[PDB]
């Protein structure tokens, strides 16, 4: 899997 | 210690972010930002509100300040191209997706807002 965009700590 | 205090001002803005209130994180932020200076993630949380409000000519800014420090945060590259992409600057946020393919392989970002693009 890979990282999404919208999204905080 | 240092690392606490500039925890503190990130936890207390991401619980902002959390409720709609993307200025009051973007005020957070920029007092560890400025506390610290050092921590990708602190400008990374930072360019999201910012980029919430429609402000994408801040948010593109706070964005590569989380790739001058850390420089492989897969994330601040999808946030800078996106925030381009409603700026104008669609052939630099073009090269920052691609650049997301280098940091993750297939990512599902750097193939579809890459494929944006091209909606000419």
């Amino acid at each position: 899997d890979t990282s999404r965009m919208e999204e905080v700590d | 210690g240092p690392h606490m205090q500039a925890i503190s001002e990130k936890d207390r803005g991401n619980g902002f972010f959390k409720e709609g209130k993307y200025e009051r994180a973007i005020e957070c932020y920029t007092r560890g930002i400025a506390a610290d200076g050092a921590n990708a993630l602190l400008p990374a949380n930072r360019a999201m509100a910012y980029l919430k409000i429609q402000k994408y000519e801040e948010a593109e800014k706070d964005c590569t300040q989380a790739i001058l420090l850390d420089g492989s945060y897969s994330k601040a590259f999808a946030r800078r191209g996106t925030a381009r992409t409603f700026l104008g600057k669609l052939n630099e946020a073009k090269q920052d997706f691609e650049t997301v393919l280098l940091l993750e392989p297939g990512n599902k970002q750097a193939v579809t807002e890459l494929s944006k693009i091209k909606k000419k």
